[PDB]
């Protein structure tokens, strides 16, 4: 019925320009058989498909392939991500909401929101009345919008008591003094 | 394999029958852009990157040209082995917490795609929605299956439902993901 | 300037 081919091309980076490993898979519907790795610096069969192939890519373009990893890789990372991707900064926003309705000293959830940033490092902290809270935090993965920004939600388990003082602390790239938000009873 | 960043420059997927082609370019897993094919033109997720990089569509065209070559000349070499189909994975979430009147996007989240043809759409109230809709194009995946987002700008109202509506040909009935502000 | 993409190499 239905049969599909997949070229998948990556510039693996580490450390800047420096450990850059290109490789390229070749696959068949959800099969790969064909790769070229920088890092064995030639061709190699994964599965029987590719057996046919082999010395023929080898032979046709090696020296062409080799030479991507600068001018395409290596190139594009200093010349066109340098400026855009490496660069592109997003804000968290950071914004505290309570699970269930507001009690005296009914055990209720706190829920950190920090929303639209970019690049996904970044780091969150609750504080209860000016200390760490390290007992019943808890966190989802950090989440890829799909849309080039990231969000996280942090929650910690609490019960609502007067003079008390939450704060959600924010810590990421984009920001020059990380962000800190207050809650009280 | 662990790295600090990850480009994929070029990722073609050519499928048959259709001779539906994509063409992508990703860095970090988010799409740099996809080339339009009809219209020969690379389309840029964020506009302004447009400003101080580019693409010559035409590289993508090639290369899709390759990848019309390489299937079939594949397919026979395989004895015309089928792709099996897989059963899509969604899950809808909003990009920032729900305030009433409020804009704000729904995000329905698809993966484990494969083959890559889907129709994922939006039901507002259970009536089919078209404006504010905006989609991504198909993402790879570590186990060579893809994922896609559909996204849903919409206002926050308290008596107001939300459905992801995703066809796939791995689904006996349309999958529904549904939501609502809680 | 201008990006370069990673030549899709055809088989036999
Ligand atoms: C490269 O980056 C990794 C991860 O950030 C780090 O562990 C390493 O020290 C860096 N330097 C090298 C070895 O290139
Ligand atoms: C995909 O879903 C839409 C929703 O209305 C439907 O109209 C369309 O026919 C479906 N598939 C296509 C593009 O044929
Ligand atoms: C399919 O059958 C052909 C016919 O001889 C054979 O050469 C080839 O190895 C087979 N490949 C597979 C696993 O489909």
């Amino acid at each position: 019925r239905h049969f599909v081919v997949q070229f998948q091309p990556f510039c693996y980076f580490t450390n800047g320009t420096q450990r850059i490993r290109y490789v390229t898979r070749y696959i068949y519907n959800r099969e790969e058989y064909l790769r070229f790795d920088s890092d064995v610096g030639e061709y190699r069969a994964v599965t029987e498909l590719g057996r046919p192939d082999a010395e023929y890519y080898n032979k046709q373009y090696l020296e062409r392939t080799r030479a991507e990893l600068d001018t395409v890789c290596r190139y594009n990372y200093e010349e066109t991500e340098v400026p855009t991707s490496l660069r592109r900064l997003e804000q968290p926003n950071v914004v505290i909401s309570l699970s269930r309705t507001e009690a005296l000293n009914h055990h209720n959830t706190l829920v950190c929101s920090v929303t639209d940033f970019y690049p996904a490092k970044i780091k969150v902290r609750w504080f209860r009345n000016g200390q760490e809270e390290t007992v019943g935090v808890s966190s989802t993965q950090l989440i890829r919008n799909g849309d080039w920004t990231f969000q996280v939600l942090v929650m910690l388990e609490m019960t609502p008591r007067r003079g008390e003082v939450y704060t959600c602390h924010v810590e990421h790239p984009s920001l020059k003094s990380p962000i800190t938000v207050e809650w009280r009873a | 394999i662990e790295a600090d960043h990850v480009g994929s420059y070029g990722i073609v997927v050519y499928q048959s029958p259709g001779d539906i082609g994509q063409y992508t370019f990703e860095f970090d897993g988010d799409e740099l852009f996809y080339v339009d094919l009809d219209k020969k033109e690379t389309i840029w997720m964020l506009p302004e990157f447009a400003q101080l990089r580019s693409f010559d569509p035409q590289g993508g065209l090639q290369n899709i040209a390759t990848g019309k070559h390489n299937l079939g000349v594949l397919t026979k070499r395989s004895n015309s082995t089928p792709a099996t189909n897989e059963a899509p994975q969604a899950t809808v979430f909003p990009k920032s917490p729900v305030l009433l009147g409020q804009p704000n996007t729904l995000i329905c989240f698809v993966d484990n795609i494969f083959p890559p043809v889907i129709n994922i759409t939006w039901l507002r109230n259970s009536k089919s929605v078209a404006d504010g809709v905006y989609e991504t194009s198909f993402f790879v995946n570590r186990d060579y299956s893809f994922h896609k987002l559909s996204y849903l700008t919409f206002i926050p109202s308290d008596d107001d439902i939300y459905d992801c509506k995703v066809e796939h040909w791995g689904l006996e009935e349309p999958v529904l993901k549904h939501w609502e502000p809680e | 300037s201008r990006g370069g993409a990673s030549q899709y190499r055809p088989s036999q």
